[PDB]
RNA sequence: CGCAGAUAUCAGGAGGAACACCGGUGGCGAAGGCGGGUCUCUGGGCAGUAACUGACGCUGAGGAGCGAAAGCGUGGGGAGCGAACAGGAUUAGAUACCCUGGUAGUCCACGCCGUAAACGGUGGGUACUAGGUGUGGGUUUCCUUCCUUGGGAUCCGUGCCGUAGCUAACGCAUUAAGUACCCCGCCUGGGGAGUACGGCCGCAAGGCUAAAACUCAAAGGAAUUGACGGGGGCCCGCACAAGCGGCGGAGCAUGUGGAUUAAUUCGAUGCAACGCGAAGAACCUUACCUGGGUUUGACAUGCACAGGACGCCGGCAGAGAUGUCGGUUCCCUUGUGGCCUGUGUGCAGGUGGUGCAUGGCUGUCGUCAGCUCGUGUCGUGAGAUGUUGGGUUAAGUCCCGCAACGAGCGCAACCCUUGUCUCAUGUUGCCAGCACGUUAUGGUGGGGACUCGUGAGAGACUGCCGGGGUCAACUCGGAGGAAGGUGGGGAUGACGUCAAGUCAUCAUGCCCCUUAUGUCCAGGGCUUCACACAUGCUACAAUGGCCGGUACAAAGGGCUGCGAUGCCGUGAGGUGGAGCGAAUCCUUUCAAAGCCGGUCUCAGUUCGGAUCGGGGUCUGCAACUCGACCCCGUGAAGUCGGAGUCGCUAGUAAUCGCAGAUCAGCAACGCU
RNA sequence: UUUUCU
């Protein structure tokens, strides 16, 4: 990255639904590079959490990332010896992405015994407010509203 | 390793094969005859510079063509080293063998001879720096060559040490494969010792 | 230090030291030093008139005085600051760098000591030697407003840059380290030593004059290139940042360390050795250890004495070599050639040593862009310019002025592959369009209309346009095009550094054995382990284990080798053997993941498989140490992992397969 | 911050 800003890639789009946050979603779950395979799983999952809330899937979604999208982070910083964490405002595209990256954190690491319902059911708790990703939003908040003293530094 | 051989790396473009015949079968038994008459002609001829030795090989018929400094010596005016060479391929088991003398037409052009030379003057009582000078001076005043260096390699004078010693005059553009590059190696004989003596010539350019 | 009333703020009072803005490379004094204001006394300096004296001038050993801060005696005052000393915090140790407290002292009056890098490291006086450029003071003359750094002439003080000259160089330059004269001190190699004794001064601290023995063969002053920096500036790399998957916890396979053994043959030892030299250790390879033979010898050659035998196919004894016997015996031709059995003669023979002697080959700095030479010029000399500054690029690639003018190794190109098109081209390869098949598919007669495989040519050159640019390099954007600004990946290691690896590839100088460290064979070893490290596969379960159906590629190997169909085995494999020196016959119609259907509802698990027992196949004369494969029983550790650490920026990271190198048998999870 | 020795 020292020339200058990279060349981003034209993703592609969703056919089944005609959202791109679908496809985002299945190239992040990807695991050991089985496309059909994520892709299987994801539309499963979808399903049934379609069929768990009885709403659109689209609109639940969106009503998902909308509630766990952050806007404020933390960055590590060491000067004099000591190191200390300043805030930084975030842009909307990544604070999508770390989302969804939070979002398979936590449908990785909870004892539902079948992932394929499990991730719906994460899902029902994010959109809800009871899940894993808002609580990790609500705590990711808490300590930059915490660290905002040092914000003077500004990098 | 520093460099590659210029022969080796250029062999596809610009010199060819000094040797040609097809087998498969009998192929282990070929090489291994090649190899070793190659073996015994440079361990039997040592007083007359040899340039190259090419071997083309028809069926039983096999011909070897010589070039050397002078035929004087390589062959004799009644045929004693002629016949020599022919009792001792005869003994190999060549079946049939046909020999040949081609001379070349200018001593001092191409790196083989030049190397012997070099060699023989160190070896006997001459010092690099005078066998480097008269060496490059003769290379230079045949118009046609352009580019010569020589190296020298183990202990010179007789020291406790080695010394890496190299002059260089003219073209020695390895890296350009257009260029035409002519490469030998030999080894010089003292007392203390084995010294080794490098030199490359550049000859023109070829396009086509 | 406070919650007994702090910090903070408003009013008032007490007391000690020093004076910001003027204020400066400015002024004054001999040097130290000197600035809040008013008053009293006092020194010195410069300009002019030139009235007066009439050589009265410089210097200066001893001598006298002044003389920064620190310290001492006597007596006061003590706001702030603060040696010594207490504590707090870091460090392995802090008697310091950081912090909270604080006694001399810093002040005043009266006497003391008389020392500094008291440096402009350059004494005082006198007369002379090109200028330009600021600053303070005093007089004069003219554009003339006669205001005014308008300008002209002169004395003194203070800065900078500059010729002749001097200087070893740095440098000086009218305020000389320049040309000249008078006066005074100083020193003659470094330590010993400004030290000992004596003397003088002083209350003390202490200061002033200053020796000798001994010991060294250097000590120091200038300047040039490297190297170095926890110096600065300007830039690049998976170096960091955002991401992926890993190593370090379990099992197994290789290599090493460390310990045994008679041997575990030797070498390599951070980067740059540790799935190394071992692309295939039961004999061989091995050179290690025991034991049995051996002798100019297992194997070559020239000189004398003995000859036509040597060379070979078999029985007997033996751990084997080997010893003794059965069957053949010279090809030339008189000189002997070929060959070698017994004596030696030289000498063969050594993986015995020496990569600190070497040849050749190889790894890293690094695919980094730097590294040189000819002439000239400058300085004395080691040397400098070219290779400096600005702009631009992946690059010493290029443009602009410059004592430089040119060239070289490097960089790009020329070489391979991959991206397209055109022409030539039809078999063992394909089928446009026609006929024969009739379940077997171009299989068969036929056919270049495209791939198919190998020959020739074109196509990327900022090719064109608009803006920035010194009208130049170079850069952004746009149209055509397969590709746009080296399209992608490759072959391709400039001078040198690491005394880097390799006498165990080969050859090579020297030493060593020769009756052995050479040589043949029988058994054993390199696979031993109470531990450690490095690289890989299996995982640690559902994105999954298992069962049935089911479609998609490449390339290469095959003669003493691949191996068809068929038959018997669960399967290792057993019989057999079409087609093949190979676009044809085999390596299955080259598959795995992939898609559909069923079980498992999270367990030490239907995941996971090592260890230990009972049965067979295959190659080999020879499977116990010590090979591989098939069947069964056996059911251990292991639930994403500690600080630390590694690869990866597009067909990239991850995941799943196929063929080959060494090879009868494999250590094959390694390599290509 | 701190960071010993060849
Ligand atoms: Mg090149
Ligand atoms: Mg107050
Ligand atoms: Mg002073
Ligand atoms: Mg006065
Ligand atoms: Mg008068
Ligand atoms: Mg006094
Ligand atoms: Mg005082
Ligand atoms: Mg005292
Ligand atoms: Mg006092
Ligand atoms: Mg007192
Ligand atoms: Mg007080
Ligand atoms: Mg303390
Ligand atoms: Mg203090
Ligand atoms: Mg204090
Ligand atoms: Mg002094
Ligand atoms: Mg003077
Ligand atoms: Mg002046
Ligand atoms: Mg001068
Ligand atoms: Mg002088
Ligand atoms: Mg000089
Ligand atoms: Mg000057
Ligand atoms: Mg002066
Ligand atoms: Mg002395
Ligand atoms: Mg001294
Ligand atoms: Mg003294
Ligand atoms: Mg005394
Ligand atoms: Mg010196
Ligand atoms: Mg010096
Ligand atoms: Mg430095
Ligand atoms: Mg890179
Ligand atoms: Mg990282
Ligand atoms: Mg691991
Ligand atoms: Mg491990
Ligand atoms: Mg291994
Ligand atoms: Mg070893
Ligand atoms: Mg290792
Ligand atoms: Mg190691
Ligand atoms: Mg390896
Ligand atoms: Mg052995
Ligand atoms: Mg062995
Ligand atoms: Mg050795
Ligand atoms: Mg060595
Ligand atoms: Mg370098
Ligand atoms: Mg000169
Ligand atoms: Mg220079
Ligand atoms: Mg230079
Ligand atoms: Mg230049
Ligand atoms: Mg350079
Ligand atoms: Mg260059
Ligand atoms: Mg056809
Ligand atoms: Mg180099
Ligand atoms: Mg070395
Ligand atoms: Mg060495
Ligand atoms: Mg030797
Ligand atoms: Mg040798
Ligand atoms: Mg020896
Ligand atoms: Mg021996
Ligand atoms: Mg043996
Ligand atoms: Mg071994
Ligand atoms: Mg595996
Ligand atoms: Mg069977
Ligand atoms: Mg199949
Ligand atoms: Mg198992
Ligand atoms: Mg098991
Ligand atoms: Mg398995
Ligand atoms: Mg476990
Ligand atoms: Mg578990
Ligand atoms: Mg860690
Ligand atoms: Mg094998």
């Amino acid at each position: 990255p020292r020339k200058g800003p990279a060349p981003k890639r034209p993703l592609v789009n969703d056919p089944v639904y005609g959202s791109q946050l679908v496809t985002q979603l299945v190239n992040k779950v990807l695991l050991e590079g089985k496309k059909s395979l994520a892709e299987r799983i994801v539309y499963g999952a979808l399903e049934q959490a379609r069929e768990k809330t009885g709403t659109d899937p689209v609109v639940t979604l969106k009503r998902a990332l909308d509630n766990v999208k952050p806007a404020l982070e933390v960055r590590s910083r060491r000067v004099g010896g000591a190191t200390y964490q300043v805030p930084v405002e975030v842009r909307p595209d990544r604070s999508t992405t770390l989302a969804l990256r939070w979002l398979v954190n936590f449908s990785r690491q909870r004892r539902e015994k079948t992932m394929v319902e499990r991730l719906a059911n994460e899902i029902l708790d994010a959109s809800n407010g009871l899940g894993a990703s808002v609580k990790r939003r609500e705590d990711t908040h808490k300590m930059a509203e915490a660290n905002r003293a040092f914000a003077h530094y500004r990098w | 390793g520093q460099k590659i051989n210029p022969h080796g790396f250029r062999l596809g473009i610009t010199t060819e094969w000094k040797s040609r015949w097809y087998a498969d079968k009998q192929y282990k038994d070929y090489v291994k005859e090649d190899v070793a008459i190659r073996k015994l002609l440079a361990t039997g001829l040592e007083r007359a510079g040899i340039a190259d030795v090419e071997i083309e090989r028809t069926r039983d018929r096999v011909r070897v063509d010589i070039h050397t400094a002078r035929p004087g010596i390589v062959i004799g005016r009644r045929g004693t080293e002629a016949d020599r060479i022919r009792a001792d391929l005869e003994k190999l088991t060549g079946k049939q063998v046909q020999l040949n003398i081609l001379e070349v037409k200018n001593p001092e052009s191409q790196a083989q001879l030049v190397a012997q030379g070099v060699a023989e003057q160190l070896s006997n009582r001459v010092a690099f720096r005078r066998a480097m000078r008269k060496a490059i001076q003769s290379a230079m005043r045949q118009p046609n060559v352009k580019g010569i260096r020589v190296q020298c390699s183990g202990r010179l004078g007789g020291a406790e040490m080695s010394r890496s010693e190299f002059y260089r005059e003219g073209r020695v553009p390895l890296h350009t494969l257009r260029a035409d590059i002519d490469y030998g190696l030999y080894e010089a004989k003292t007392t203390f010792g084995r010294i080794g003596v490098k030199v490359w010539i550049y000859k023109g350019d070829i396009v086509g």
